């Protein structure tokens, strides 16, 4: 009852040393569908779940293309995701044009965080309400990164975000000791199994609500959907 | 243990405790007061149909205010606050004309779609109160797009917007198939609009247009509409 | 109306009435909680109306494991027959165009049952203060002309200060139903005293802790000042839930 | 301070600014970091909590590296700390470019402190919510150690502690004759103090971060070798 | 009230309360009067800065000359009136430079009223609390008389009044004004009578009234301020005529 | 353009501000130009509508031009301008709507 | 009460309250008087630094603008300083443009125009000062006053500051038109002495005069001589 | 609530301040416009005719160009700005393109100008509505209406201000293809529509008439009285 | 930005019914937050500033705690109030002195520097965005044709010149003591001025001082450069005084 005066603006501290608008913005990530990302010794894989909806009225894109070695997944607001994707694309293009070479994923993530921190301190703005999973490949090996509305980023071996991703995170943590010594097919199978845990018991993964993104040694970022995911789904178990 | 008052819906830059933008949600609710529009994309063209909703017999129905031409191959449809779409239409026309003049070829629908989206995501200090249905054909083929007051576009195959959108969408779901014909698409649009509309169907209560790979953007006239209505 | 918890209404043969006003900061309600918790009063009935937003919850004054599962509503009455005291607690907010009928019903019940006097704890806005009030005591009082002379003499001895009048009418900004209650009591010849304090919204526990001592200077229901008050068990999370991880 | 605590440009009737006080209170929502200077250099130590098993080893570092000769230890809100680290790096680069030699720690501390203080005057921004320490070593200047808090105040220290339990840590630090000891002898004491202060009931599990800059590294800030850290952890655990 | 905090908010019934309050602020000022005749225009005002220790400088305290053909009188806030008069002079000189011909009176009034209206639409500004009366002559319509409001509205009148007791003055003028057969002498007598019945003073004196006259002579416009001797003569004539009328009953 | 001094005279305050900001940043640090710019913006955000002449007292005090007279103060009086546009158009132009 | 906080808000009766409060701030300052004689003007005021720890030649309340113009104030000193600087700059600009010393009325009009602007915009505060200005032009003296709202008047004799109604009452019956400068100085000092609340000395009052020779601030020796004379 | 700011949406999708700006329009004098076969007629009620007032300066009918005229209802000071802007824009467009401007073009310009002022909290909308009528280059009569929100429509006969409901109800049944046969019949229809809500005879009527290849003409009081007498005689017969 | 706050004492640009600025008045109580007191005394040919040194923690490096600053080679300063505000105002004073020297070709005087600082401070009290600083400044220097100077400026934008002044918590008692001493006599040598200042502080605070608890800074006609005394010299003065 004593919070009503300290939770309307992002530039106001509460008597407990907290800012509630940032936490409220972080609460907006859990209103999107679950996403799973994981990497091996040579490959990085992104797996997303499409919303249960008629394909006639909407074709939503949860996996986007940034460069020839960088791809992202989104969960949250769509306008913020579009703005961030445009910023990353422009930065990569400028880097290539000025000094032709792949742009480091770590520097890209640092730029993203530096850009995101400002609205949490300026007045008249609001924090971004989107969480990103970034899979990339540069001259350091594959990378998996996670971004937060609180302008924080993490370096992960395998992470899941979205609505009801606790089961996926539990599965990933339980099976995290056998990811480096796997090929592409087994890694994609592990990702699909992890993503399947965010569904009720009766439903199963069909070739209508799954998207896959892969990048590796000599393979550029590619997105598979519709009938392109059948070879990956044809070898799975029951449950 | 007391009950108190708290408000989170009076600002466009305020998050609720569950992470919602109530001003944007209200702006989206505002487009439920408009007329119904239907757009169907087929293998050989796109059909856009709207209702005029003439309130008084003294009003001139010959005016065209719901379907707008963007270029020789792109249509449009509207619902909600018509006065809010003028800037978007002007920007789309300017962008497509500039691109055609520079490159010496027509831009795809997606480019003008992104150009329009880049303008609506600037909250003018309030969200728009209109919904659009972009249609057209290109080298890839016929394709349809939908926009909300949130300022983002999506691709669709059969979408209905307006006040009576739920029943129209249910009918479109229980009808329609991938490999169909433009004539029967037009017919089915007429039947669906006939059930949706409260009053009877005439040659002036509605207006529809179509774009196909053969010809340019074409708007049906009264003579053409009468044959289709009589075909019902 | 008063609906008894049991089968027969208790005999409130002119005891006292202690009630809050839904005002800025909920200072009156917090003071009422403090008084009820400290004196260990017992519930005797309900005040059922259609003027407040409905709400329910378990027992806000819980000490053991057998009395913590008793349902409560937004208006209840507690009594202490040994000291001849009656308490009313309001835990909600008023609906539009529903304050004056509530005041009329409450004063009709007060007249019908038969009570010596009514005491109201309230508060007022702090930013609507002139230069002379900014350098004075933040506590004010108010008495109905029907009040007994002994109370007036005692209050004069206490060296208190009375609420100022404005062109003359009584105005209490942010006081809720205090002005309506005072006017109706004046027009219906009921002994009523009002005590208030200038406050602002935020953490308002010290304001209630000051108001209870201000009242105790007069009523002296507790040993004089020279802790004393029992904090109820429901004053646990007044700012919300815990801190999310991965932030600090 | 109710009614006077919604903007950073407001004074209370007793002459206080409460937004800065709330920002300073926000620094106590994070774990504890300490820093002790000795005859040879400065050594840092952070009690880092474990969030999940899915993160890498080198993630969410709280011991930064401003330049070749300056190390930083932060506490509080992490995004603000990263912004301040970027500001400090920019200042050091600008001074090196303009004057041609390494910036003294006092001037860098003054510049960053004034930048922090600039955010406590206007109502269009909010104060920073973090504190940090800086340390360096030079042959002609010796070891130096500073603190900067959200108010914008800097001081030189012999032993310092920021974070949640910054009082028991200071009490433990005040029992060391630190002016006659060496870094190899202060690493173990830092680990012991960190182990003593930590509470395993409210928290679950923590790691140990250590670094020094001093003579044995030729005035260069770097992480402690694994063997020395393991020996220090063994000694700290046996001390309990 | 929750709809009267700024000028950029409409009430549920469609009213502008801040503009209404600004217009209400005019009723505290002195009385100003204007009469149109066949061969001239008139302006009469009431002096408010009356005190034994006040000094007498300038030519008038409430009547200003805008150009060679126009003059005005203000009622309201003096600080805003000064800005308005300076802007009027600038506008007239700008038109003269542009066209090598004097500006018409209605054009000048509209130019000032646009500025006055612009302050009631953009937020963060306080509207001017001033009302004005304008007199002048031009080759298109001849002698003219206008009025202005704090909201930006104007109109053309044959006789009007602004300030204290404006309603009573307007009623008396409407009752006892003849259209088409008025001269300067009759206009002056009517103005004296109206001012005497309007001002809440038992006996009118020449030290609390100022009168200005505009007329045309030999192709030139003459603007002059009457002298205390003439004002005293007019007051004496009015008093003796009233005594005669009372006695012949 | 027409004269070498036209562009130099048009942009003088901007160049002087840039030089002072660069020197201050090199000598003291990043905070001083930031504070100076914020004070300038705050004191400049309040003034009359663009179709009327202002005084700029606080801005002149902050800049230090309260004890100096230049050729911009005695030549071509901006208060007695010979041309002026419509009020609404000027206000809309200042807002960037045009 | 809802209209007592905003500067750009009219009261339902058509009043601006913040300007009234600025005038109230003016009415609580130190007293000051001004008398226009037949051949000069005299300004007097009461000092604020009534202590031995005050350096005499540090800060003054009576200041010159031009060789023939000077002024005194009643209210807030910090607001007075900037207005003095602006007035000096305006006088210099007028001299540069017209090659002739500025008349008093033009300077008063320009200063009042500057003061008026701060009463019509949001986010600012009105000046809390009132000025008395004296001058000599075309062989005759002048005396003006300026309010915080930007309005000015011309006076023969006036008082302002603490207890100014009784001062004006005293001046009303003690004033003569055909009065010389010395008797005007005596009357001004007596009016100041009426409500001094203390014992006057040549070290806690300031006097300035204006005549054909121009504006000039009196030295403490002359003030002591006048005080002894009366 | 949800009505103290210009750019705040109601929980059911309403902008209440823009709707309040139309209550000001609903309180102005009645204005009627009728589109004929080869003529266009406007008519405005005259209210509160003061004795010492000059009628030349209080006219509510204006000429935007040689073939476009307009009438308005609402706040009087707000209409002047829009009229001046439209007058300037007509000449600007004539410079841009040699051909004379179009009624729809000028209506769209006015609508966009009105809509520009409903986008920010720092300015308030225009509380006026207008009836724009005129002739095109080919020679087809047109009639349009503009709202304070920025929307416009094409009509055959309309009314604004107070009494618009009754006037429109009368027009809906009295507007046929026979009543617009001649200019006299159209003028009689407009006068009959005005007389429903206007008392005190035909002394409170202001009429304007525009024909093909001619300029706007304002009818005289004698002509208005003659038309009223003819209408009364025909009704009595 | 945020907007003003309703109330007669909650915003800087709002007058009260008696025409007072309570937000300006509340900035004068921030000077007492530190808890220290300063004393400045002007002699026949010298000026002295004495302040109080308090180092509560034993882990602090006492070399980094000071309140005496050097603005120019010939101008000294002492600050009372909030530490960060004092440091920022010192930086601004240095910048203003540099600007004056560049523009006019010679060193700024003490009175001109104080006037410029007060002019800057006055702007903060009339705009609804900035806030006043909670500190006060005291400057000393030597004038080539007038002699020693002592000046002080306030958070409200008011400045004046004195013969002896004080600031902090015990300002009134220090003022009364200095008034009595100056009334008795005012012509002092270099040794008598510093002894007068130290005796004033000791008498007012009721304390016997150690050479590590006070700070002393002086200027002299013979040596115009600002100088800060050392512990040995302070102890010598204390021994001579006792």
């Amino acid at each position: 009852m004593f919070r009503n005066q300290y939770d309307n603006d992002v530039t106001v501290w509460s008597p407990q040393g907290r800012i509630h608008q940032i936490e409220y913005a972080m609460e907006a990530v859990k209103q999107g569908s679950a996403t799973v990302g994981l990497k091996s010794k040579t490959h990085a894989v992104l797996v997303a779940l499409k919303r249960a909806q008629s394909e006639l009225a909407a074709h939503q894109k949860k996996i986007l293309h940034v460069d020839n070695h960088i791809g992202i997944s989104i969960a949250g607001l769509t306008a913020d995701a579009r703005l961030l994707c445009n910023f990353m694309r422009q930065e990569c293009l400028d880097s290539r044009f000025v000094f032709d070479r792949p742009l480091p994923v770590s520097r890209l993530v640092s730029l993203i965080g530096s850009k995101t921190q400002i609205p949490t301190q300026r007045y008249g703005r609001r924090p971004y309400g989107v969480g990103l999973l970034i899979a990339g490949y540069d001259d350091m090996g594959p990378h998996i990164f996670q971004t937060c509305p609180s302008a924080n980023y993490f370096d992960c071996r395998a992470m899941s975000i979205g609505a009801r991703s606790q089961s996926a995170r539990t599965y990933l943590e339980r099976h995290m000791s056998e990811f480096m010594e796997c090929n592409l097919n087994e890694l994609v199978k592990h990702g699909l199994r992890a993503l399947r845990e965010t569904l009720p018991a009766e439903q199963d993964l069909t070739t209508k609500n799954v998207s896959i993104g892969i990048v590796g040694k000599d393979l550029e970022f590619t997105i598979y959907d519709d009938d392109d995911v059948s070879p990956f789904l044809e070898g799975l178990e029951e449950r | 243990m007391f009950l108190t008052r708290s408000e989170y819906d009076r600002g466009v830059n305020t998050f609720s405790p569950e992470g919602r933008l109530f001003q944007v949600e209200y702006a989206i609710e505002a487009i439920k007061l408009g007329s119904t529009a239907i757009g169907i994309q087929t293998s050989e063209g796109v059909c856009l149909a709207v209702e005029k909703r003439i309130t008084s017999p003294l009003m001139e129905p010959s005016s065209i205010e719901k379907i707008v031409e963007i270029d020789a191959h792109i249509g449009c449809a509207m619902s909600g606050l018509i006065a809010d779409a003028k800037t978007l239409i002007d920007k789309a026309r300017v962008e497509t004309q500039n691109h055609w003049f520079t490159y010496n070829e027509t831009m795809t629908v997606e480019s003008v779609t992104q150009a329009v989206s880049n303008l609506a995501l600037q909250f003018m200090s309030r969200p728009f109160g209109v919904a659009l249905l972009f249609g057209g054909v290109d080298e890839k083929g016929p394709q349809l797009f939908h926009m909300d007051p949130s300022g983002t576009f999506v691709q669709c195959d059969a979408r209905a917007i307006g006040s009576a959108s739920e029943g129209a969408q249910s009918s479109l779901q229980e009808v329609y198939h991938k490999s169909m014909t433009l004539k029967e698409a037009i017919k089915s649009s007429l039947i669906i609009l006939k059930q949706v509309m409260e009053e009877k169907l005439n040659a002036t209560n509605i207006e529809l247009a179509t774009v196909q790979p053969g010809q340019n953007f074409h708007m049906f006239t009264k003579e053409e509409l009468e044959e289709v209505i009589k075909d019902i | 109306m008063f609906v008894p918890c049991g089968e027969s209404a208790p005999d409130l043969a002119g005891f006292t009435l202690l009630m809050p006003a839904v005002s800025v900061g909920n200072v009156g309600q917090l003071a009422m909680d403090l008084i009820i918790s400290t004196l260990n009063m017992s519930k005797i009935g309900y005040f059922y109306t259609d003027c407040l937003v409905p709400m329910v919850g378990n027992n806000p004054y819980a000490t053991t494991e057998g009395n913590s599962t008793e349902l409560s509503i937004n208006a209840e009455v507690y009594s202490l027959p040994s000291r001849k005291l009656v308490a009313l607690q309001l835990r909600s907010i008023f609906i539009k165009y529903k304050s004056k009928p509530f005041c009329e019903k409450l004063l009709s019940w007060v007249k019908s049952s038969g009570c010596a006097r009514v005491i109201v704890l309230s508060s007022s806005h702090s930013y609507q203060r002139n230069d002379l009030q900014l350098r004075s005591t933040p506590f004010r009082y108010l008495l109905t002309p029907s009040m007994q002379k002994s109370v007036q003499n005692k209050i004069k001895s206490l060296n208190w200060e009375e609420m100022e009048k404005s062109r003359f009418c009584i105005r209490i900004p942010g006081g809720g139903i205090t002005k309506t209650l005072y006017d109706e009591s004046c027009s219906k010849e009921i002994q009523m005293a009002v005590l208030l304090k200038f406050v602002s919204e935020g953490d308002n526990i010290p304001d209630a802790l000051g108001l209870v001592e201000y009242l105790n200077e007069w009523l002296q229901i507790l040993k004089p000042l020279s802790s004393r008050w029992k904090i109820p068990s429901s004053w646990r999370l007044l700012f919300g839930s815990g801190l999310p991880p991965a932030l600090f | 301070g109710t009614g006077y605590d919604l903007s950073a440009s407001t004074f209370s009737p007793d002459g206080r600014v409460f937004q800065v006080e709330y920002a300073m209170k926000a620094v106590e929502n994070s774990s504890t970091a300490i820093g002790i200077r000795c005859k040879d250099g400065v050594v840092f130590g952070v009690e880092k909590l474990v969030l999940s098993k899915l993160y890498e080893e080198g993630s969410n570092k709280r011991l930064f590296n401003v330049d070749r000769h300056v190390g930083m230890a932060v506490a509080g809100l992490l995004a603000d700390a990263r912004s301040l680290a970027d500001i400090a790096r920019e200042e050091a680069s600008n001074f090196r470019s303009n004057f041609g030699y390494n910036i003294p720690l006092k001037h860098l501390a003054d510049r960053v402190a004034m930048y922090v203080h600039a955010y406590t005057l206007y109502s269009a921004v909010r104060p920073f919510g973090c504190s940090f320490m800086l340390g360096s070593y030079s042959v002609n200047d010796g070891a130096q150690l500073y603190m900067i808090d959200p108010s914008g105040v800097s001081y030189g220290y012999w032993g310092c502690a920021i974070g949640k339990a910054r009082q028991a840590a200071k009490t433990e630090i005040e029992k060391l004759q630190m002016k006659e000891m060496t870094c190899r002898d202060i690493v173990k004491e830092v680990a012991k103090i960190i182990y003593i202060v930590h509470d395993e009931v409210k928290d679950k599990a923590f790691e140990l971060e250590l670094s020094w800059v001093g003579e044995l590294t030729n005035g260069r800030h770097e992480i402690v070798p694994k063997d020395i850290r393991e020996e220090a952890e063994k000694y700290a655990k046996e001390s309990l | 009230r929750r709809y009267d905090s700024r000028t950029t908010i409409f009430s549920p019934e469609g009213r502008l309360y801040q503009v209404e309050y600004a217009m209400e602020a005019i009723g505290h000022a002195g009385t100003c009067l204007g009469i149109l005749a066949n061969d001239g225009v008139l302006l009469a005002a009431e002096r408010r800065n009356i005190h034994k220790l006040l000094d007498e400088v300038f030519f008038s305290e409430k009547i200003y000359k805008l150009n060679e053909d126009m003059a005005c009188s203000v009622a309201g806030i003096t600080s805003d009136a000064n800005v308005l008069t300076n802007e009027l002079r600038l506008i007239a000189q700008r038109y003269l430079l542009q066209y090598q011909e004097p500006i018409p009176c209605e054009q000048l009034v509209t130019a000032l009223c646009d500025i006055k209206q612009a302050y009631t639409q953009f937020g963060g500004k306080r509207p001017f609390g001033v009302s004005l009366l304008y007199i002048g002559w031009d080759k298109h319509y001849g002698f003219q008389l206008y009025q202005s409001d704090p909201s930006g509205n104007y109109g053309g009148w044959k006789a009007t009044c602004i300030g204290n007791n404006s309603a009573a003055a307007v009623s008396m003028l409407k009752q006892d004004y003849k259209e088409g057969e008025m001269t300067l002498k009759s206009a002056l007598a009517l103005a004296i009578k109206v001012l005497n019945k309007t001002m809440d003073v038992s006996k009118l004196s020449a030290e609390k009234v100022e009168i200005a006259t505009l007329t045309r002579e030999n192709g030139k416009t003459v603007i002059r301020v009457l002298k205390q001797k003439e004002v005293e003569q007019l007051i004496k004539k009015h008093e003796e005529e009233e005594a005669k009328a009372e006695r012949e009953k | 353009p027409s004269h070498p001094l036209e562009l130099s005279e048009k942009n003088f305050q901007l160049n002087q501000d840039k030089m002072n900001f660069s020197t201050l940043r090199n000598i003291q640090g990043l905070f001083a130009p930031l504070k100076l710019q914020m004070e300038f913006k705050a004191v400049q955000q309040v003034q009359r509508l663009p179709f009327l002449s202002s005084s700029n007292l606080s801005l002149d005090v902050l800049r230090g031009n309260d004890e100096t007279i230049g050729f911009e103060d005695i030549l071509n009086d901006p208060s007695q301008s010979e041309v002026m546009g419509e009020p609404h158009l000027m206000v809309e132009y200042k807002l960037g709507l045009l | 009460r809802g209209y007592s906080f905003s500067l750009t808000t009219f009261s339902p009766s058509g009043k601006l309250v913040q300007i009234e409060y600025a005038l109230a701030a003016v009415a609580g300052g130190a007293p000051s008087v001004g008398i226009k004689a037949a051949n000069g003007v005299v300004l007097a005021t009461e000092k604020k630094q009534k202590s031995i720890l005050y350096d005499e030649r540090s800060v003054h309340k009576v200041e010159p603008i031009t060789k023939h113009i000077g002024l005194v104030y009643s209210g807030m000193g910090p607001d007075y300083r900037v207005l003095v600087h602006r007035a000096r700059k305006l006088a210099q600009q007028y001299y540069l443009v017209y090659q002739e010393p500025i008349p008093t009325a033009q300077l008063v009009q320009r200063v009042a125009s500057v003061m008026q602007e701060y009463t019509q915009s949001g986010g600012v505060r009105p000046f809390g000062v009132s000025l008395l200005i004296c001058g000599w032009n075309e062989g005759r003296p002048y005396l003006f006053q300026s309010d915080p709202s930007g309005a000015y008047f011309a006076w023969k004799a006036t008082a302002m500051g603490k207890n100014y109604v009784n001062g004006k009452t005293f001046l009303e019956k003690r004033y003569n038109e055909d009065l010389e400068l010395e008797d005007a100085i005596h009357t001004a000092i007596l009016t100041l002495k009426e409500s001094f609340e203390g014992q006057m000395t040549e070290d806690n009052i300031e006097v300035g005069i204006c005549n054909e020779a121009g504006f000039r601030r009196l030295t403490p020796t002359e003030v002591k001589d006048y005080l002894a004379a009366i | 609530s949800y009505d103290r700011a210009i750019t705040v949406f109601s929980p059911d999708g309403h902008l209440f301040q823009v709707e309040y700006a139309q209550e000001a329009v609903k309180k102005g004098s009645t204005a009627v416009g009728v589109r004929g076969r080869d003529i266009v007629v406007l008519g405005v009620e005259k209210k509160s005719v003061a004795k010492l007032q000059d009628e030349r300066t209080v006219r509510k009918i204006c000429a935007l160009d040689d073939n476009v005229c307009m009438a308005f209802a609402g706040l009087t000071a707000d209409a002047r700005i829009v009229i001046n802007r439209a007058r300037v824009e007509c000449q600007s467009h004539r410079l841009t393109v040699e051909d004379p401007v179009t009624v729809e073009y000028i209506t769209r310009y006015i609508a966009s100008l009105k809509q520009r002022y409903t986008q920010s909290n720092g300015r308030r909308p225009f509380g006026i509505s207008a009836l724009i009528v005129g002739f095109d280059f080919d020679g087809t009569p047109r009639l349009y209406q503009t709202d304070p929100s920025g929307t416009y429509h094409a009509w055959k006969a309309n009314a604004i201000g107070r009494g618009a409901k009754s006037v429109r109800e009368f027009l809906e049944k009295n507007y046929t293809d026979e009543a617009i046969e001649t200019d006299d019949l159209t003028i009689k229809l407009v006068i009959k529509a005005l007389l429903e809500v206007v008392q005190s005879g035909g002394k409170n009527i202001e009429l304007a008439v525009m024909r093909r290849d001619q300029s706007l003409k304002i009818l005289n009081p004698e002509e208005i009285e003659k038309y009223v007498a003819e209408i009364e005689k025909e009704k009595e017969e | 930005s945020r907007g003003s706050s309703a109330g007669f004492d909650r915003h800087i640009t709002i007058f009260s019914p008696e025409g007072r600025l309570y937000q300006v008045e509340y900035a004068f109580k921030a000077i007492n937050q530190g808890g220290l007191t300063s004393v400045a005394v002007r002699g026949k040919d010298c000026a002295v500033i004495v302040t109080q040194k308090k180092v509560p923690d034993k882990l602090l490096d006492s070399s980094t705690v000071t309140h005496l600053f050097k603005i120019t080679e010939n101008i000294g300063c002492v600050m009372t109030g909030m530490t960060a505000d004092s440091r920022s105002q010192v930086q601004r004073a240095r910048y203003e002195a540099a600007n004056w020297k560049y523009k006019y070709g010679y060193e700024i005087p003490v009175d001109m520097l104080c006037k410029r600082i007060a002019d800057i401070s006055q702007v903060y009290t009339q705009n609804a965005e900035m806030r006043p600083l909670g500190c006060c400044m005291i400057l000393i220097g030597i004038d080539e044709e007038q002699g020693p100077q002592v000046y002080k400026c306030d958070p409200a934008g008011y400045y004046c010149g004195f013969k002896a002044t004080a600031a902090g918590v015990k300002q009134t008692e220090s003022t009364s003591f200095l008034e009595k001493k100056v009334k008795k006599k005012f012509d002092w040598t270099f040794e008598q001025t510093v002894e007068t200042a130290i005796t004033c502080l000791s008498t007012v605070l009721s304390i016997d001082f150690k050479p590590s608890e006070i700070e002393v800074g002086v200027v002299t006609v013979e040596n115009p450069k600002f100088r800060i005394l050392t512990e040995a010299e302070i102890d010598a003065h204390l021994v001579a005084l006792a």
